[PDB]
């Protein structure tokens, strides 16, 4: 697969210390596809969250889920392992949540549901404040975007890209952490 | 060299619509797909052996929830052995009594019925939907959201929508934390607007239950259901947990509709190779084996996934039809944004709203699109005006009125002030005087002051986690000097104690008067008889703005 | 009781109770400001479920009928209880156990049998199916 | 202070339309008017002596030609004392045939035939459009002018429009005299497009029948009549003219059809008091009485008067259903501006594109509006692409198809040489090199060079001078480079000479085929039976520009 | 003829002739270039236009066939001729006895008897309806 | 009132065009379909004409309000078989003695978009015509939101114009003010 950038180091193990935010990636997230819908880099958009997180004094780690191509299910993997209890959950087209442990799986804290709207600078945001929530802070939410023409845009395109990660799901595969090549 | 014919034409808001070749591999086909199952019933010991095909030791949780409790087994024979075509005749011929055909349609196994309406164009399927309508009135339900969740707002809007004739309206939230703000502020605007328009607020499934239970809703809709079993599964329900949930808001009063719509299982990613429609056929039996009085479809939110292949908004209009066939109350989409185009769009709304259904929208945006928390309405606020002209235009009841603005900016005061009443009774993060003026005269939340936004998900999830209920509400309107709005909101709670408007496609018009298929039944037998807009009625569609007097 | 009894609030506003048997013209303004009536008072009954039922199954709605009588069961349930049961029939949320004592517990404390039922049968599924806790 | 939501309401398109109060006293209402005669008829020794309530003394002109002419004396009475609401019933009642319901209508007067359709909904009109149609096979017609009259143009344009689908064309004058050059280049480019196309030049009716009588046109469309005896007057024609001129275009093997529309008479001046339907009903009549195969209606030119008004639109639908259900082809309007909405007009287009008609519209622009010589029409070369994708979501044949750019510039480049041929062999104003290739990419008038009119008018008029007849076209073809072209219209030309086009809704298809509704007869009786959109013309209208492979 | 005998240029071409009885395999491109054939060889007959008349009768519609007999009396009168009297017929151009007049040139020039008729008629009523000259 | 009568027309001497006005131009009505005055528009098609050295006679017509058929009579008094018709609502042709009455030389089908600079321009084409001179055509106006906007607005005003209507009397020749 070109532009391979994660490896794949071991089970991830829970986290003890609520000094954490736990990314968690889809199965094929930087693999088979390696942009998100509107062609923003995978590597990109992990560097600028991995940025938003340990700029607010927070470390951050790297998982991907097999489960479920689902980005809440995703994420919720991610909650149940970080030490914090907060978790970021990131298609390969680009869907993110902040998750938080106790939530249903399809609640969460913040929710991007329009991918072709995000930006390398809203990732970062998203970063940043998921990390104020592992503080305990209740930072002022992501600005909400909205475009009445992205489904008109991209509704089949999401659809047809969401077809293609759900080929990398692995029935009881536990999330596997991942070394980040940046 | 280029033709600037094309040039023109490539500039076309149109040529920005996503369009796709149908891919049967992966169940991106509308209808009629060379994989779907060829209809059967296998029928032993008064269960169900065999389901269009499939042995029942291949059921999976969908065919075994539809095959026991689904499926009319009364005349299951009868109707299976009755042509398919001549069931395609009976549906449009005006004069095959609905009441001759629901215990038919009924009967007929998920692939029976879709077999039936693919048989149908748009315009018998048209002819068909008056008939199989349950309720003899048709209705319109309306979204209220903006992109801040200011409560503020969604009051006005909420209660200019209920003047305007919505007799539903629903919210839902950018941010879930806020959810029983947007829900109390529009139950508020829209018992001001018109008394008994029934509000919804759309969550995850637990979140909505709970909000409903503290009374902050009237009812619910976006119960969802899937018509495959990993899709089913990635939406966190199986049949029965949905099943159960459905039971759980009748057992606490509370009206619900299931919501399903072609495509979902595309855009979830397992369509298990099957037509859109086929699928979608599943979910409409699922509701009806749940025992659920109504349901949502018409591709709904994934209304972008049937719309980019060949005949996907004639497979809308069929799994509407469908869905009306089984006895279900049809709130039927027109909701959801899938085109650039305004010559489009509108050909994929008449389609429900020249024959009329339970509600001919379940979700016309009453903000413009851009505040539109579903991601965009096929119709948004700045379409009322031709909306009430094509219902002059038609003859066509549209469930909508031409309202005046003096009119307007009276209600939604009124309604900033009632919520303003609220908050400051239950000590809520104060509305200002400057936020009611603001509301009064909005268009969308552009016009709208900036609210400390975490202070209001700090008090809103306080609802939630001291129980604080909807009597609390009527107090505060009560103790702020809106006797009268606390009087219409007590009486939306009363309606949960009767049972009354649980029944198929019911309402509450007038003086708090239920209006059902129970008591509204739909008689439709070709020219001159069922519903037909007339009277008062009619003359208040035909004084639209604009219309002068010649001499 | 038949569609001619519907609506029941116009026909027989006498046959409509609440859970704390308080009636219909008890929730006046004036009684909730006073507290006189609460909340708790304003819940639906299994009497009044099971009389819709019967309106339902003589418009012709047998399976409509069912779900109101699973719900005239389920108005004994608590708030919190009712969900945790349905969380509880969610995917991977249980094992077969988990599921088993739901339905015993539904029939002990509120002799709700057909949702006791209803729950069985899932659990049953749910093996077969692959939706019990682990499944995943 | 105002509601930003009505400001906004307030810049929307539609709001620019004109609307009106019913004026009774004036016509200016649409249908179902008090002032509107009962139906009724007296018949003594086999001549009628009372219609719709007037006595024969009173009789206009219409009168006595209707009452002469247009109804079946020998079933009147019993007809009339049918239940106009059982008719209406079987109007859209897929079971009962068309061959079983032309005999009752064909029996009706006027006003009775007016009193069945208006017990109808627009869904009901539709499902009866189905099968009232007379030919099986929907159609459409096309306009192919600009406002400088420019001669190339509208030969690359008509190639155009022949190429995407159009089976019948249309041009008109902005200056009178140059009508002989732009029916010259409307028949040679449409042949260009493809042969068969049948090609019209409106004029004043002495000038329009001298043109067609040397050759330079194949039908006529825009034979007007009128619902009044002192409108009638104005449009410069009695019932009798009229109806000899229409016998005139057939003695000289030339198809033709009458135009009506509701709201003539009100724009002309003189309603006396009706209804635009019932009025619209008297033009039927008076059409099916002087034995013209077919009819223009639906408004048409006129469609500012009934969409001012309620119920417009649906009587324009109604007066279509009225012209199918006589028996006659029905070339359905749906050519002429209404509205500044895109919704407004698209819903107005559906009431025919959904059933179909034998041409749905009867004058879509193959120009850009701002050439479209009728004033603008209420589809036009920028909706191609729009109409296409609403063919392929609801599976509607509308008659059109999608088409290559690269094709349409090679069909537009040998359709400009060709007329170049024709100006250079019959001793005409030059055609350049350079006006060749700006037709050919042109999107229109504003894309080409100017030429010389008061030049093209001298020549032009010499045509008609010196009866410069079809075969100088055909000869100047031939010898010109051009055999191919020189041969498809000598087969044009000798279409006049058997007769077949001349029967109801007859075109020419495919290989010189007739097809007419003698050899392609309306069958429908409901789902799967009837036209269906279907096979290779059905990948035909799936295969649209844009849609991206999945794979 | 039958609907079945239609059209005729695909089931009977042989059907076709022309006024100066020519066929329709005689016009080509060499015959028109020629001048073996001229626009004056190429005319509908009445022959073909009482088959058509036939056909129509068939298909049920019988004012359609009256139609098509006008055309084929009107095949004998020359184009200005029929210019003349389709002017002569439009509101205040002709006094009565010019409309009577070209009724019967009509009948007793052409044979055109259903057309002389439909003239006489429309003189009679525009007398009535004051359409004749002078009445405007 | 700068209109008035001066006895029954009389046919033209060669070195005119009649300008034939429909039966409320100037009186029941005086502006046409969007405000230009009848004083005004008259003033121009007069000067139009007048600059080309070719002499203006106006008349009012009576037996019909149909611009066609009052620019017919107006053409057969015309010592230049050459007149211009203008309805209240400003509707225009110019018209040719012999030919049909519903044809033209040039015709103006969207009054709403005639100003007073084309109203000039018809005037001095109709001098042209009467000289025998082929000028170029008035350029072809065309908006496609025209009808939309203003044919229920024709109709209306068309309908009030035709209550003038006059069957049996002549055209009035007409004095117009300074
Ligand atoms: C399409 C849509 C759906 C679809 C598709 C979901 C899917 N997984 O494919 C359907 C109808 C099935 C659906 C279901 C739900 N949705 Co939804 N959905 C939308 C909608 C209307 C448009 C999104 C869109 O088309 N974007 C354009 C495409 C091109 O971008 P995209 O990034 O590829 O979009 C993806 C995400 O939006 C994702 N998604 C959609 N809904 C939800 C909900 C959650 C919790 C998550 C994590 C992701 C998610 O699905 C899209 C396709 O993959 C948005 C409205 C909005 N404001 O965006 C709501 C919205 C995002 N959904 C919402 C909700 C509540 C739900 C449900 C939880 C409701 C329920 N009854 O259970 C479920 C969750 C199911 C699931 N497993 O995701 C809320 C979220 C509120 C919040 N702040 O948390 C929204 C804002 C509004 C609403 N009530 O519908 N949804
Ligand atoms: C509406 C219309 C009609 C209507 C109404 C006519 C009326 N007298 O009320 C109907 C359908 C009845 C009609 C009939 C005819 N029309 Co017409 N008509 C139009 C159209 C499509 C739109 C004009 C419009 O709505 N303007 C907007 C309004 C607000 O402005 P207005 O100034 O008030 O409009 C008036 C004039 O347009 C006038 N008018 C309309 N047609 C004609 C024709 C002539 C010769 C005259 C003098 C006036 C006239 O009627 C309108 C309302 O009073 C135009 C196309 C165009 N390019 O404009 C053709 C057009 C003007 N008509 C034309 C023709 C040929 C005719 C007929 C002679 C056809 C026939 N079969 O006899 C008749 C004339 C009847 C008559 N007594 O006027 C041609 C003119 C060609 C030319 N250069 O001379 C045009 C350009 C195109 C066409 N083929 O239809 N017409
Ligand atoms: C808008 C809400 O309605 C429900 N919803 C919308 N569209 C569909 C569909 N095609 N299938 C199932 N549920 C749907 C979801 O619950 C969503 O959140
Ligand atoms: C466009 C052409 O079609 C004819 N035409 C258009 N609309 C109508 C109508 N409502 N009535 C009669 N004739 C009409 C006229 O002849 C016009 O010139
Ligand atoms: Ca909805
Ligand atoms: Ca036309
Ligand atoms: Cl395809
Ligand atoms: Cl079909
Ligand atoms: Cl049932
Ligand atoms: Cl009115
Ligand atoms: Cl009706
Ligand atoms: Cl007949
Ligand atoms: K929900
Ligand atoms: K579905
Ligand atoms: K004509
Ligand atoms: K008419």
């Amino acid at each position: 697969g070109p532009g391979g950038f994660l490896t794949e180091v071991g089970e991830a193990r829970q986290g003890t210390q609520q000094d954490e935010v736990i990314i968690a990636v889809g199965p094929a997230f930087g693999l088979a596809q390696t942009v998100n819908i509107v062609g923003i880099p995978h590597k990109s958009i992990l560097r600028e969250v991995i940025a938003g997180i340990e700029e607010e004094g927070i470390k951050a780690r790297v998982i991907r889920c097999f489960k479920s191509s689902d980005v809440a299910f995703v994420a919720v993997e991610g909650n149940r392992l970080s030490g914090s209890g907060i978790s970021i959950g990131i298609q390969s087209k680009g869907t993110t949540v902040i998750h938080q442990q106790g939530l249903p799986p399809l609640s969460n804290l913040e929710l991007f549901p329009q991918a072709p709207l995000l930006t390398l600078e809203t990732y970062r945001q998203i970063g940043k404040n998921a990390a104020r929530y592992a503080k305990r802070e209740s930072p002022q939410p992501v600005p909400t975007l909205n475009d009445q023409m992205a489904r008109p845009k991209y509704q089949a395109k999401s659809a047809i890209l969401h077809i293609k990660e759900t080929k990398y799901v692995v029935t009881g595969k536990n999330p596997q952490e991942l070394r980040v090549a940046l | 060299m280029r033709s600037k014919r094309f040039e023109a034409l490539a500039k076309r808001p149109v040529n920005q619509d996503g369009f796709v070749k149908e891919w049967i591999e992966e169940g991106f086909i509308a209808m009629e797909s060379p994989n779907d199952p060829k209809p059967s019933i296998k029928i032993v010991n008064g269960a169900v052996t065999e389901l269009d095909g499939k042995p029942v030791s291949d059921f999976d949780l969908i065919d075994h929830f539809i095959a026991r409790y689904g499926i009319n087994l009364n005349r299951a024979e009868e109707v299976m052995a009755m042509d398919s075509v001549k069931l395609a005749n009976m549906l449009c011929d005006p004069n095959v009594k609905r009441s001759e055909i629901v215990p038919l349609t009924t009967a007929m196994t998920p692939a029976k019925i879709v077999e039936v309406v693919s048989h149908m164009n748009v315009v018998e399927m048209m002819m068909a939907m008056q008939k199989m309508r349950a309720r003899r009135t048709p209705s319109q339900q309306a979204h209220v959201t903006n992109v801040k969740d200011n409560p503020v707002q969604i009051a006005a809007d909420a209660a200019e929508g209920a003047w305007r004739g919505f007799d539903e309206q629903e919210t839902t939230v950018a941010v879930a934390r806020y959810a029983p703000f947007n829900a109390i502020a529009l139950l508020v605007g829209s018992q001001v607007g018109r008394p008994g328009v029934l509000t919804q607020c759309s969550l995850e499934e637990a979140t909505e239950l709970k909000l409903g239970m503290l009374g902050h809703t009237c009812y619910a809709e976006t119960i969802s259901v899937y018509g495959t079993e990993p899709v089913f599964t990635d939406g966190d329900d199986t049949p029965w947990s949905k099943g159960f949930l459905a039971s759980s808001y009748a057992s606490r009063g509370l009206k619900m509709r299931f919501t399903s719509g072609s495509g979902s299982e595309v855009q979830m990613g397992y369509a298990e190779g099957k037509s859109m429609l086929y699928l979608e056929a599943r979910c409409i039996y699922i509701t009806k084996a749940a025992g659920v009085q109504g349901l949502q479809n018409g591709s709904v939110s994934c209304i972008g996934v049937p719309s980019a292949v060949p005949s996907g908004i004639r497979a809308v209009l069929a799994e509407n039809l469908i869905c009306s066939s089984l006895d279900l109350e049809c709130a039927s989409s027109n909701d959801q944004t899938f085109t650039h185009s305004d010559m489009r769009r509108t050909a994929r709304l008449l389609m429900q709203f020249l024959p009329g259904t339970d509600f001919i929208s379940s979700g016309y945006s009453a903000v413009p699109n851009y505040d539109n928390m579903f991601a965009g309405s096929n119709e948004d606020a700045e379409d009322f005006d031709d909306y009430n002209v094509i219902q002059r235009d038609l003859k066509v009841d549209g469930g909508l009125r031409p309202v005046r603005e003096e009119d307007v900016i009276a209600i939604r005061n009124k309604a900033a002030r009632a919520l303003q009443a609220v908050f400051a009774g239950m000590g809520l993060p104060p509305i200002t005087d400057e936020e009611v003026e603001a509301a009064t005269y909005a268009h969308g939340s552009k016009d709208m002051p900036e609210r400390n936004i975490v202070e209001d998900i700090k008090f809103a999830q306080e609802i939630i986690n001291k129980n604080r209920n909807g009597l609390e509400v009527v107090k505060a309107l009560a103790q702020g000097g809106f006797t009268d709005v606390a009087q219409d909101m007590l009486n939306i709670q009363k309606a949960k104690l009767t049972g009354d408007y649980l029944h198929t496609s019911a309402i509450i018009v007038g003086d708090g008067q239920v209006l059902s298929a129970v008591n509204d039944v739909n008689d439709y037998a070709g020219p001159a008889t069922g519903y037909r807009l007339q009277g008062e009625r009619w003359e208040e569609i035909k004084n639209i703005p604009g219309a002068l007097d010649p001499n | 009781a038949r569609v001619s009894d519907y609506p029941l609030a116009n026909k027989h506003p006498e046959w409509v109770k609440t859970a704390t048997n308080k009636t219909l013209d008890d929730f006046t303004l004036e009684n909730v400001l006073s507290n006189k009536v609460t909340a708790q008072d304003m819940r639906i009954t299994p009497e009044t479920l099971r009389l819709q039922a019967s309106i339902a199954k003589d418009a012709g709605r047998d399976r409509l009928a069912m779900n109101f009588e699973r719900a005239a069961e389920l108005t004994a349930v608590p708030d919190d209880r009712i969900l945790e049961i349905y969380n509880a029939l969610r995917p991977y949320r249980s094992t077969k156990e988990e599921l088993l004592a739901i339905a015993d517990d539904l029939e002990s404390r509120y002799q709700a049998k057909i949702c006791a039922a209803f729950v069985r049968e899932a659990a049953t599924l749910y093996v077969e199916r692959k939706k019990l806790k682990g499944d995943d």
